[PDB]
RNA sequence: CGGUCCGGCCGGGAACUCAAAGGAGACUGCCAGUGAUAAACUGGAGGAAGGUGGGGAUGACGUCAAGUCAUCAUGGCCCUUACGACCAGGGCUACACACGUGCUACAAUGGCGCAUACAAAGAGAAGCGACCUCGCGAGAGCAAGCGGACCUCAUAAAGUGCGUCGUAGUCCGGAUUGGAGUCUGCAACUCGACUCCAUGAAGUCGGAAUCGCUAGUAAUCGUGGAUCAGAAUGCCACGGUG
């Protein structure tokens, strides 16, 4: 099936399949299934087909792939435009939470 | 952080100075020496020269800074590249 | 040790059936103090091998070990930085120990659904001289016997 | 009846109260199977009554209390031996002729200052 | 054992042992939710212009005899270098070298 | 009903202190329960004996604390006075409980 | 042995485990070989332990103008209206880099979750802080007992029986990121930790080199202790497996 605009694999468990959405981790995937009435030990196949569209409607209760992408982009751009410490450490490629960019800025500076 | 019910930490004197500025209607910058003080919504529309030891750096406080510390806008180190 | 020359220590009699060979196999197959699961795996594999070969478990294990049993250790007694190794005959105890260590190492080398299945599959090959143990024995013996002029 | 022993091993300590009748081993209230998981251990605590033949002719009742399966599993044996000896004493031989009469003193050394695990030493920075 | 630092520490005790009741009651009031916002704000504003160096958790525990600012021990109130010479001379009722 | 907790560091003197009260009770009364030694408390401390820089010079010391109980269940008219009129030796500490 | 609310609750007791005080106790003491008719070494017998029974402090004359006048004292120079002294804000925590050490992972002995088990030793009154009401979670409110073989920290895990996943940047790996509160100390932008929702990096046993261990030790798992308002992968200890 294709839930939330992405063709989730059919031959995987429902939790893992719905975890592929950009905006859900390993907890919201269980929570949505618990709140909508879907088991955590079945594949996309061997499941109600109307439940697919019910889940497609349910995943709109919070942020989604495009919504999360645009939210992150607008937050970063707002920080850059405001120009605080957050923006200064964001549009330079360095950690902003006070990490030492001396010997362990190694996936902010990239490989050397 | 601080407890939700304790309240902000605006200074005795800073509040008096901003009250003077807001009913006098003066455009001159108000210099402040405090660095761990919070921000109040009544300062929107004023220029605050905050002191960090080097220069009284100006802040033209927007309507987008109330719930944080005014000192986040003024770093103290001087570095924009190794070379 | 230069002056302190010690003997050989004694191990538990492996009360599952009772065999020093089995006890040594268990205590060399186990790692990270997981002797319980190591024993479960090795005993399941040996019980499967018993039916798979038609003989008794202990006899089938002993003959499989003998069929892949090596004879020469290739040690490094060179006088210095220059490469000068030497093959020598192996004492029976270290021979059996090295053979079963090679068996348990091939068990880890070849992967399958479970380590019990890997052990069973590799023992089913060491029974008719196949797998990895016999290949390693041949590969060590060829280079240990090709160098005879060096004493 | 009650011939008693006090097995010890690692930081453990047993208390066997052998008597005459039929297996019925029972440890710390639970029965053997229930108490000891690692089936291995469920054999150390039956080894002595095997070198004799009272596996099914005597009773028992233990209550070990210290350590872990690690060695509680063993203290039973020692004891089951000390008390087996007090059943007839002619058994002293076979039981010593099997290692079941010695108390292993193997303890656990102390982290010494500078080392990091009793013996292991901080890696040395080459030159 | 700097003389300048040996007076600030005693001031931080001679002033912190006086504001105990007011600070305790203020902490209790601002910690109990059953209070009023204006009263809590006035209380915290009054507390903050109290002398800064009179706070309880604003003085580092200083050694008694030598005033070493590191390695202060609660049991003896002395640093390691002085407790060594004390226990070695034998003035500490029970301090013997040990061996577990 | 009445008991004394003796706290000391020396077993060669806490025993004398215990004797000096148990014999006093058995003299001006009876019905004693003897000295009950509680598990002694040992507190260990590792101390660096390096003045400026040596992260290897350590000394491992320990402080002992020996505790004993002397309870006289049945007191007479003289037991409490005899055990309180004592000229207690220095070093030892007494915690007396008269419930 | 008895009542028994099935709990040692007490009635009782000092055989035991435990609690602290005094001791017996392994000394080549023995039998045999070797060795110089020695010392000793090797076996075996008793023994709980055997050859030092097993671990720790105790560091011999001296070597390194070895290291600290920054614990401290200290003979000389020294500043005496400042090198003495005053508090607030920063910075000791930063950075194109290279290095000692360790934690964290490479995934089928491995992660996901549900019964279920066994430790020692510790710290506690400006304290340790049981319950309970709550919070997906940190902890909020109310709050018993206890200078403690009494109460707390503290349902320890690895183990075990099930299920489950199936070899994939992985339901591995948990870092960076936006925001949220919480502990905490007047105040966490520089600069705490905890939390859980969300992005889910790197990395897939790593050259030359190189270090640690000879037995309850390597190796793994968790707990405890001191510093201190909180802020341990560092330090010191403790036992389980083995
Ligand atoms: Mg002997
Ligand atoms: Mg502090």
């Amino acid at each position: 099936a294709r839930i939330a605009g992405i063709n989730i694999p059919d031959h995987k468990h429902a939790v893992i399949a719905l975890t592929s959405i950009y905006g859900v981790g390993k907890t919201r995937s269980k929570a949505i299934l618990a709140a909508a009435g879907i088991a955590e030990d079945v594949k996309i196949s061997e499941l109600s087909e109307g439940q697919i569209d019910t889940l497609r409607d349910e995943v709109a209760k919070f942020v989604v792939e495009g919504d999360l992408r645009r939210e992150i982009s607008m937050s970063i751009k707002r920080l850059m435009d405001l120009g605080c410490y957050r923006g200064l450490r964001h549009r330079r490629g360095l950690p902003v939470r006070g990490q030492r960019t001396k010997t362990n800025a190694r996936t902010r500076k990239g490989p050397r | 952080p601080r407890s939700l019910k304790k309240g902000p930490f605006i200074d005795l004197h800073l509040l008096k100075k901003v009250e003077k500025a807001v009913e006098s209607g003066d455009k001159k910058p108000l210099r402040t020496w405090s660095r761990r003080s919070t921000i109040f919504p009544n300062m929107i529309g004023l220029t605050i020269a905050v002191h960090n030891g080097r220069q009284h750096v100006p802040v033209f406080v927007t309507d987008e800074m109330v719930g944080h510390k005014l000192g986040e806008f003024a770093p103290t180190r001087t570095y924009r590249g190794h070379a | 040790p230069r002056r302190r020359v010690i003997g050989q220590r004694k191990i538990l009699p492996d009360p599952k059936f009772g065999s020093e060979l089995l006890a040594k196999f268990v205590n060399i197959l186990m790692v990270d103090g997981k002797k319980s699961t190591a024993e479960s795996i090795v005993y399941s594999a040996l019980e499967t091998l018993a039916q798979r070969s038609g003989k008794s478990e202990l006899e089938a294990f002993e003959v499989a070990l003998e069929n892949v049993r090596p004879t020469v250790e290739v040690k490094s007694r060179r006088v210095g930085g220059s490469t000068y190794q030497v093959p020598v005959e192996v004492r029976p105890v270290r021979r059996n120990a090295l053979a079963m260590r090679w068996i348990v190492e091939a068990a880890r080398k070849r992967g399958d659904k479970s380590m019990a299945l890997r052990l069973a599959n590799e023992l089913s090959d060491a029974a008719e001289n196949k797998g990895t143990a016999v290949k390693k024995r041949e590969d060590v013996h060829r280079m240990a016997e090709a160098n005879k002029a060096f004493a | 009846n009650q011939y008693y022993g006090t097995g010890r091993r690692k930081s453990s300590a047993a208390r066997v109260f052998i008597k005459p009748g039929n297996g019925k081993i029972v440890i710390n209230q639970r029965s053997l199977e229930q108490y000891f998981g690692r089936e291995t251990a469920r054999m150390v605590v039956r080894q002595p009554l095997e070198l004799v033949d009272m596996v099914e002719k005597l009773d028992l009742y233990i209550t070990v209390k210290g350590g872990g399966i690690s060695g509680q599993a063993g203290a039973i044996r020692h004891g089951i031996t000390r008390a087996l000896m007090e059943y007839d004493e002619s058994l002293r031989s076979e039981l010593r002729k099997a290692g079941f009469v010695t108390r292993d003193a193997r303890q656990v050394e102390r982290k010494k200052v500078g080392l990091r695990k009793a013996r292991r030493r901080p890696q040395f920075s080459k030159r | 054992a700097k003389q300048s630092m040996k007076a600030r520490e005693v001031k931080r005790v001679a002033l912190a042992d006086k504001y105990f009741a007011k600070r305790a009651e203020l902490k209790a009031i601002i910690s109990d939710v059953n209070a009023s916002d204006e009263d809590r704000w006035n209380a915290v504003l009054k507390l903050q212009t109290l002398p800064r160096d009179s706070s309880p958790s604003r003085q580092r525990n200083r050694c008694r005899q030598t005033g070493r600012p590191h390695g202060f021990l609660r049991k003896f109130g002395l640093s390691r270098i002085k407790v060594r010479e004390a226990a070695m001379r034998g003035e500490i009722p029970g301090l013997k070298k040990a061996s577990w | 009903r009445i008991r004394i907790r003796l706290k000391a560091f020396d077993h060669r003197l806490i025993d004398q202190a215990t004797a000096e009260i148990v014999e006093t009770a058995k003299r001006t009364g009876a019905q004693v329960r003897g000295p009950i030694p509680l598990p002694t408390r040992k507190e260990r401390f590792t101390v660096l004996i390096s003045p400026h820089v040596n992260k290897d010079a350590r000394d491992q010391y320990e402080i002992r604390t020996h505790l004993r109980l002397v309870d006289i269940v049945e007191p007479t008219e003289k037991t409490v006075d005899a055990l309180m009129r004592l000229d207690l030796a220095a070093g030892v500490d007494v915690q007396i409980s008269l419930g």
